[PDB]
RNA sequence: CUAAGAAAUUCACGGCGGGCUUGAUGUCCGCGUCUACCUGGUUCACUGCCGUAUAGGCAG
C-alpha cells in the first residue's frame, strides 16, 4: 500500500485460455487475486535482480471473449469443455468442468526500489516484458505479436517527481494507451452503504449482492431499478476456517516448510470504470494485504474513494 | 461524464484495427472526421492540402457533439425559465471543458 | 365566445422574386434587354480580428493566429464594369378579401370576425393603409442595401390588366422621404388602385421596376442563402447568394417585409421610423421587440379584446390590426 | 453601460475590382479603349499574366464610393449603448472633422499602394483621379505616385483639396464617387501581378483583375499610431493590428492600446485616448465588421 | 510464486409440396439569414540543363 514512485505499463497482453470460474459463485472475468499473485511472481524473478519493489497492479481488460454457449430453449449459458486422455483401461475419462476465456488485459505496476536510480527507464521496461512473455497470468498462456508490430513497446512514468502540471499532462498519455479497456476497482464501501440502507428488514451481506447482480423490475408504488455504474461481484479474498498448522503436519502439501490454513473464498463488490473517470491512476492498483493472526487473506484497491 | 468518455471509448475502437480509413466512401456531412478519428498511419497523405500533416483545435466536431448534447435531451419547456437549464448549460460547459483538453493531444 | 384553435389567414399583397439587371443610365427608358447580374465567386483571405475569448490574452496565441489565416471562398455580385444603374424588377399582385380566413374551427368565431372586419371596412376603407403601402412602393424600401449611397433612384410602376400597361407611374424615391408619408396627387392615383384591390372591387397586378445609379462596377447585394456543411472553408461555406436561372435575385419575403413597413404606431417611438407590421412587433436587426405582450398594444391582445370582448381599440391601432390580417399568418392557438 | 452582443458596422469607402489593360506610354490621350490582360498558361501547368509585348504601360482602373455616416451601426441590440456611441462620435466629429483621416486617405489614392507588387520595380507611375457627380467628370486630378513618398506622408494643396472631398463624403455632406485610373511603366511584356486565386488568377471578363478587398487593404494603411515603432512605415488599420508577412502583431490586449480596449474606454468607461489615438478608433468604424460580444 | 500445476468431442445426413393481401383518402398557412476580410506562406525544393556529380549567360 506504499505510494509508487514509477508506473510500469504492460501495453496489450493477449491471453490465451485463461480461467473464468474465479469463485464458487461468480463466473466471468478471472479473479483479481490472480493478478496480484502474478506481480509477486515478477517480483520473485525480476524485481530482486533489478532491486525494485513490484506491488500494485491495475486491471484494464481491453477484450474479454469467454468460451460459452447457451443451449436450445434455455437462457443460462453453459461452458465449453475439452477432451482428456483415456483411463488406464482406456474406457473414457471423467468430466471436470473448467471455464475458459480468451482475454486482453493491460497491467499498470508500482515500483519502489533504488533500481530506478541505477538502471535507465528502458532497462526497467525491457527486463520485465521479456520475462513476462514466457509466463502465465490466469492459468493461460501469453501470446506475442504479428503482422503490424504497433503495440509492442512498453511505457514508464516516473510519477514521484515533478509539479502537478507535469504529472497531469503526462498522466493523460497513459489514458490514451488504456482507452479501449475498462478499469476495475473494488467498492467495499457501497456494500457497507446499502446494508445500512436495507434495515427495514434484517438482511445479510450475501443477500445484498443478489440485489446488485440485478434486474430488479420494480412494480409501481413498470420500472427498472437504476444502476450508478457497472457494479459486479468479485472475489475479495480468503477467510480461514482452520487453525494454523505446522509446516510438516498436513499431508500432501506443496512444500513442507510453510504453514497451512484451510480457507474459504470471500465475496465483495467491484465496479468497472472508464480510465478517464479516475483522477489519479495510482488509486487504481490492487494490493493484496492480510493479517495472519486471524484468518483474513484479502485484496482490494485502497485509497480509491 | 459517462458520455464524455463513452465517445472516447467509441473513438479508440474506431481508431484501433482500422488503418485503411479515408474520406472517399460516402462523405456528405462528415467534416473534420478525417481530422479527429483519423488513422495516424505513421505518415501523412495529402496532395492539394496541408491540414492532413498535423492538427490543431479539432473542437468543431466537439461543438457538434455539444450541439448534439443539447439535442440529446428530448423536450423540456419548463426548464428554460428555471435556472435548471442554466445549471444544465453549466453541465454542458463543465464537461466540454474536460472534453476539449482530452481531445487536444490526439492532434496537438 | 372563444377563439378558434386554428386560424389560418392567406396572405394578401403577394410579391414575387425580384431579378436584378444592370445597364447604363439614360438607357433606362429602353431597359427591356439589359444583361442580368451574374453571381460570381472569389477567394478571400483575411486575418483573425474578432471579439477576444475570455482569459485568452496570450500574445503568442495572437501571433500563432497570424500564421493560420482565413482562406475563405465567398460569392459576390458586381455590376458590369461599364454599367452604373441597377434595374430591379418584380410583380406585386393584390388579392383582396382580408377578412375571410382559410382554416377556422369555430363557425361562430368566424362569423363574428367577418362582421368585425366589415364594420371596419364600411366605416373607413383600405385607403389609409393603401396610402402607406404606396409609399413603400414609392420610396425604394425593397432596395435594402443597394439604396444606401446612390445618386439617383427612380421607381416605375405599371398596372397591367391584360398583357398591356393600363397606367404607368413615375416616382423619385429619393425626393420622397423614407420616414414620412406625405400625400400627393400622384401617389393617391396609385393608392386608390391598391385600396380597390384590397377591398376586392377589382383586379390589381403591378409591375414594379426600380432603377438606381450606383457606379461603374460597384457591388449589388442580393439576398443570402443558407449553407449546409460540405467540408472545409473552400466550397462556399462562407457566403452563398440567391440566384434563379443564373440571375442574382432577392427573396420575395424580403420584399414582402419591405412593403409592410408601415407601422409608425408604437408604444414608445414618436417619429423614429416605421416598423414592419408584426405580431409582437419586432426588428431582427435591432434585436428589441416593441409592442410587448404585457403592453396592451399587442396584436393578440387587441384582436381578442375586440372580437370576443367586443370593445373597439383605438382607430390609431385599428389600422394595425387589419394590417396583420393582410400579411396573413398562423393565428389562433 | 455595456457593449451589445451584436455590433455590425456597414463599411464605408467601398472599392470595386480593378480591371487591368496594357497600352503604350504617352498614349494617355486615346487611352480609353485598350485590350486587357488575359490569363494564359506555360509548361507544371501554371497561370501567368503578362502584357502584350508591344506595350509597356499597365492601366489599372477601379471606382470608389465614399458613403459616410460612420457612427451608426447597422445592427445593435441595446439602444442606450447605441445612442451613446452616436454621442461619442458626435463628440469626435464636432471637435475635429474627418480631414486628418481623409488626408491620410488622400495619400493612398495618389501614391498607388493598390499597385501592390506592380509599383515596386516600376519607373514611372501616374494616377488619374476623377470626381463624377454625373456621367460627366465634375473634378479631375493628376498625381505622380513615385514623387509622393510611399513610406512618408506629406501634404499638398492638390491633395488637401482632394482630402476635403473625401472628408465631405465621410461626414455625409454629399455624394462622392471616384474614378481611379493608374498608368504605370513596367516594361515590354513584363509580368504584372494580379490577385491570386485559391491556382488560377482572378479574371472577370476573361480579363485579369485584383480583388476589391485587396484594394481596400491598400487604401487603409493609415495607422502609424503603433505601440512599438513607426520606423517600418504605415500599416493597415485593423483591430489587433497585425501583418501576415512580418508575422508578428502589434497592439496586444496586454497593452492598453487595443481597439476593443480603446473603445471600451472611449465610449463605456468615458476615458478618452490621445487625439492621435482617436484617429485609429474611427478608422476601424469605416472598416466595419462584427463587433461586440 | 497466480481456484497453482495436465488435457484431441469425433464420424454421417434431401427440408419440401401449395398460395389473390385487398378497398378508400385535401398537408395545410407564415416568415429579412445578415457583418467584415492581402491568398506575393514556392500549384511540382521547381519549368529547360552540359556529366546524378550544390558543376550555372543556370530562363534563375
Amino acid at each position: 500500500v506504499t505510494d509508487p514512485e514509477a508506473l510500469l505499463l504492460l501495453p496489450r497482453l493477449s491471453i490465451q485460455n485463461a480461467n473464468a470460474i474465479s469463485s464458487p459463485l461468480t463466473w466471468g472475468f478471472p479473479s483479481p487475486g490472480a493478478f496480484t499473485g502474478f506481480v509477486h511472481a515478477l517480483q520473485r524473478r525480476v524485481g530482486i535482480s533489478l532491486d525494485i519493489e513490484l506491488d500494485g497492479v491495475g486491471i484494464v481488460c481491453h477484450r474479454f471473449e469467454a468460451q460459452i454457449s447457451q443451449p436450445a430453449g434455455k437462457r443460462t449459458k453453459v461452458f465449453n469443455l475439452t477432451r482428456n486422455p483415456l483411463n488406464r483401461d482406456g474406457s473414457t475419462a471423467a468430466i471436470v468442468e473448467e471455464g475458459r476465456a480468451h482475454l486482453e488485459v493491460s497491467l499498470l505496476l508500482g515500483v519502489h526500489g533504488d533500481g530506478l536510480d541505477d538502471h535507465p527507464a528502458q532497462e526497467i521496461a525491457r527486463q520485465v516484458q521479456e520475462q513476462a512473455g514466457a509466463m502465465r497470468l490466469a492459468g493461460g498462456s501469453i501470446l506475442p505479436w504479428c503482422n503490424e508490430r504497433f503495440p509492442a513497446p512498453n511505457a514508464e512514468l516516473l510519477m514521484l517527481g515533478g509539479s502537478d502540471e507535469q504529472r497531469r499532462k503526462n498522466q493523460r498519455r497513459l489514458t490514451r494507451r488504456l482507452l479501449p479497456g475498462f478499469a476495475l476497482v473494488s467498492r467495499e464501501a457501497l456494500l457497507q452503504q446499502h446494508l445500512e440502507t436495507l434495515r427495514t428488514t434484517l438482511p445479510e451481506a450475501t443477500t445484498l449482492d443478489a440485489l446488485l447482480d440485478l434486474c430488479r423490475i420494480n412494480f409501481e408504488p413498470w420500472q427498472v431499478r437504476d444502476k450508478p455504474g457497472w457494479l459486479v461481484p468479485i472475489p475479495a479474498g480468503y477467510n480461514a476456517l482452520s487453525p494454523l498448522y505446522l509446516p510438516g503436519e498436513v499431508r500432501n502439501a506443496r512444500d513442507r516448510e510453510t504453514p497451512l490454513r484451510f480457507v474459504e473464498n470471500l465475496f465483495g463488490l467491484g465496479e468497472w470504470l472508464s480510465p478517464h473517470r479516475v483522477a489519479a491512476l495510482s488509486d487504481l492498483l490492487w494490493y493484496h494485504h492480510a493479517e495472519p493472526d486471524k484468518g483474513l487473506y484479502r485484496w482490494s484497491t485502497p485509497r480509491f474513494v | 461524464a459517462q458520455i464524455c468518455d463513452e465517445a472516447l471509448q467509441y473513438a479508440a475502437r474506431l481508431r484501433e484495427l482500422e488503418p485503411g480509413w479515408s474520406a472517399t466512401p460516402g462523405c456528405q456531412l462528415h467534416d473534420a472526421e478525417q481530422l479527429w478519428l483519423d488513422p495516424l498511419r505513421a505518415q501523412t497523405d495529402e496532395t492539394f492540402l496541408q491540414r492532413r500533416l498535423r492538427g490543431d483545435w479539432p473542437a468543431e466536431v466537439g461543438n457538434r457533439f455539444a450541439n448534439w448534447l443539447n439535442r440529446a435531451v428530448s423536450s423540456d419547456s419548463q426548464i428554460l425559465g428555471s435556472p435548471e437549464a442554466a445549471q444544465w448549460s453549466q453541465e454542458l460547459s463543465k464537461e466540454l471543458t474536460m472534453f476539449k483538453e482530452i481531445l487536444e493531444d490526439e492532434r496537438d | 365566445l372563444s377563439t378558434a384553435s386554428v386560424l389560418a389567414f392567406e396572405r394578401k399583397l403577394d410579391p414575387s422574386d425580384a431579378l436584378m439587371s444592370a445597364g447604363a443610365w439614360a438607357q433606362r427608358d429602353a431597359s427591356q434587354e439589359w444583361p442580368a447580374v451574374t453571381v460570381r465567386e472569389k477567394s478571400v483571405r483575411g486575418t483573425i480580428s474578432n471579439r477576444l475569448k475570455t482569459k485568452d490574452r496570450d500574445p503568442a496565441k495572437l501571433d500563432a493566429s497570424i500564421q493560420s489565416p482565413n482562406l475563405q471562398t465567398v460569392d459576390v455580385a458586381n455590376l458590369p464594369s461599364d454599367a452604373d444603374t441597377l434595374k430591379v424588377r418584380f410583380t406585386l399582385r393584390v388579392l383582396g378579401g382580408a377578412g375571410t380566413p382559410s382554416a377556422c374551427n369555430d363557425a361562430a368565431y368566424r362569423d363574428k370576425l367577418l362582421q368585425t372586419v366589415a364594420t371596419y371596412v364600411n366605416d373607413q376603407g383600405f385607403a389609409e393603409l393603401a396610402r402607406r403601402y404606396a409609399h413603400n412602393l414609392a420610396n425604394a424600401r425593397f432596395l435594402w442595401r443597394n439604396r444606401v449611397g446612390a445618386e439617383a433612384v427612380e421607381v416605375r410602376i405599371n398596372h397591367i390588366r391584360q398583357g398591356e400597361v393600363a397606367r404607368a407611374w413615375r416616382f423619385d424615391a429619393l425626393a420622397i422621404g423614407l420616414r414620412d408619408f406625405k400625400a400627393d396627387a400622384e401617389l393617391d392615383a396609385l393608392a386608390e388602385l391598391i385600396a380597390s384591390g384590397l377591398s376586392g372591387s377589382g383586379h390589381v397586378l403591378l409591375e414594379v421596376v426600380a432603377f438606381a445609379r450606383i457606379g461603374d462596377g460597384q457591388e449589388v447585394f442580393p439576398s443570402q442563402e443558407l449553407i449546409l456543411d460540405k467540408g472545409d472553408k473552400k466550397g462556399q461555406k462562407s457566403k452563398t447568394l440567391y440566384s434563379v436561372r443564373d440571375a442574382a435575385a432577392i427573396h420575395s419575403q424580403k420584399i414582402g417585409n419591405a412593403l409592410r413597413t408601415i407601422d409608425t404606431w408604437y408604444p414608445d417611438e414618436d417619429g423614429l421610423g416605421p416598423i414592419a407590421v408584426e405580431p409582437y412587433g419586432s426588428v431582427t436587426s435591432q434585436g428589441k421587440a416593441y409592442r410587448q405582450p404585457k403592453q396592451k398594444l399587442d396584436f393578440y391582445t387587441l384582436l381578442d379584446n375586440w372580437v370576443l370582448r367586443d370593445e373597439a381599440p383605438a382607430v390609431e391601432q385599428q389600422h394595425y390590426v387589419i394590417a396583420n390580417l393582410i400579411r396573413g399568418g398562423v393565428f389562433g392557438e
